[PDB]
Parts: C-alpha cells; sequence; structure tokens
C-alpha cells in the first residue's frame, strides 16, 4: 500500500509511477519523507485507534515507568501533564521522572502505513501529494484540487471515526434515565 | 415509570370523581321501592317510627 501511495504522489507530480519498492532513481524519497511527517502528525490527535494504559504501578526501587515506543501523545486521565523523556513517563510540572503511586493515562499511538484505516491512509496520501506538489511545481488550480480531494477524505475519515465512536448524549442524561427507574 | 406523569394525575382525579359519584358522602346510593311486599317485611326489623 506504502507504494501505492508513492505512486499517487508521483501521479500528482505527473511523473511515472513505479513498481519496483523504493528502488526508483527519480526523487520519490521526499514522498516518503513528507507520508511519514504527515502521517505522524495527523495521527498525531487522538483517534478511534489508540491505547489505554489503565494501571501502570511502579516498582519502589527505580521509580520511573516505561511508556510504549510507538506513542505520539499521552494524556493522564487525572489531572497531571505527563510527557515522555528518554522513553519513560514524565512529569511537566513537576520536572521528575519517578513515580510513587499508580498513573491512569491516555497515550495515542503511531501506525505504520499499511496497517492503518483505507480513509485515513487515502487522506495522508493525497496531503503528501498536495505538500509535494506545493513545494515543487508551485501553487496552481492542481494544488487546490488536490487540497479538496484530500479534504474530502478527511471527512470521510472524520465520518469512520464517529462511526466507531458513537458520541450520542449518554453522559448527563444517565442521571434522568436513572431517576426515571 | 414511564416519560411522562400527566396520565398519573389524570387517572387519580378520574378515580377520585368516579369513586365520588358512584357513593356520595351523607346521601345512600340505592333507594328501596314503594311495594307491598317491603313494607310487611321492613316491620319485622326492630325499627320503630312509620314505615318511610
Amino acid at each position: 500500500r506504502l507504494t501505492d501511495a508513492v505512486n499517487v504522489t508521483l501521479e500528482a507530480l505527473g511523473e511515472s509511477r513505479i513498481v519496483d519498492i523504493n528502488t526508483s532513481n527519480p526523487s520519490a524519497g521526499l514522498a516518503r519523507a513528507a507520508l511519514d511527517r504527515t502521517r505522524r502528525g495527523v495521527l498525531s490527535t487522538g483517534w478511534w485507534f489508540n491505547t489505554i494504559i489503565r494501571e501502570v504501578t511502579p516498582t519502589p526501587n527505580p521509580g520511573q515507568i516505561k511508556v510504549p515506543w510507538n506513542q505520539l501523545s499521552m494524556y493522564g486521565l487525572d489531572g497531571t501533564k505527563y510527557g515522555e523523556r528518554d522513553g519513560v513517563l514524565y512529569n511537566l510540572v513537576d520536572q521528575t521522572k519517578v513515580f510513587s503511586d499508580t498513573v491512569h493515562l491516555k497515550v495515542v499511538i503511531d501506525i505504520d502505513f499499511e496497517d492503518l484505516p483505507e480513509h485515513m491512509a487515502m487522506w495522508v496520501a493525497n496531503a503528501t501529494a498536495a505538500q509535494v506538489y506545493l513545494n515543487d511545481l508551485g501553487a496552481d488550480g492542481n494544488y487546490k484540487s488536490l487540497l479538496g480531494i484530500a479534504a474530502e477524505y478527511e471527512a470521510m475519515n472524520m465520518r469512520e471515526h464517529l462511526r466507531n465512536q458513537r458520541y450520542s448524549t449518554s453522559r448527563t442524561h444517565a442521571a434522568r434515565k436513572i431517576r426515571s427507574g | 415509570r414511564d416519560y411522562q406523569s400527566t396520565g398519573a394525575v389524570l387517572v387519580n382525579s378520574a378515580s377520585t370523581k368516579v369513586t365520588n359519584a358512584l357513593f356520595p358522602q351523607g346521601a345512600p346510593f340505592f333507594r328501596f321501592v314503594d311495594s307491598p311486599d317491603m313494607a310487611a317485611a321492613v316491620a319485622e326489623l326492630g325499627i320503630n317510627g312509620t314505615v318511610q
């Protein structure tokens, strides 16, 4: 699928698309670099495929808590700011790396470009193609059309995300429903 | 419980009104008709006064 997106970017530039994987003379490496950067930037915000560390009780001797290597962003479930330093959990407001109690944090991980939903992959590929076209061939009507296509794919991705996470009204109406029964 | 409480109030009011109409307070709900057979039988009841 990665070669397919590289070919998408090559087509956006008007060049002949490739078949062999990463063994091409033309500057298609910029396409791969832009694709990786765009994928990381887009996945930085929380989507419906992101993990959670419900409880990680640290051992008192080292005091440090390991975090997933492929993490992108972390949000503490409680009121604490968290981040990564040297691959372990870090307290931003306290500037310390040690922890004595359990931590409940929500962490956003990174996904390989062959392992993510079709809509998000197409959005990333089209955004990379638009960025590469803007860098190389300038900002003309083709760039605007590519931006519109990327926006449409982003809208489809948002539709899928809203479908997977049923964001109905079930937060304060629970009290009324409990009162009715 | 249902999402609306109007029906409960309506049924309570209807019940009160119907029960009051069927069993009025201070007024008996049935009248003996004036018949000789009733007149002959009411005497053997231990109640003084006229037949009415």
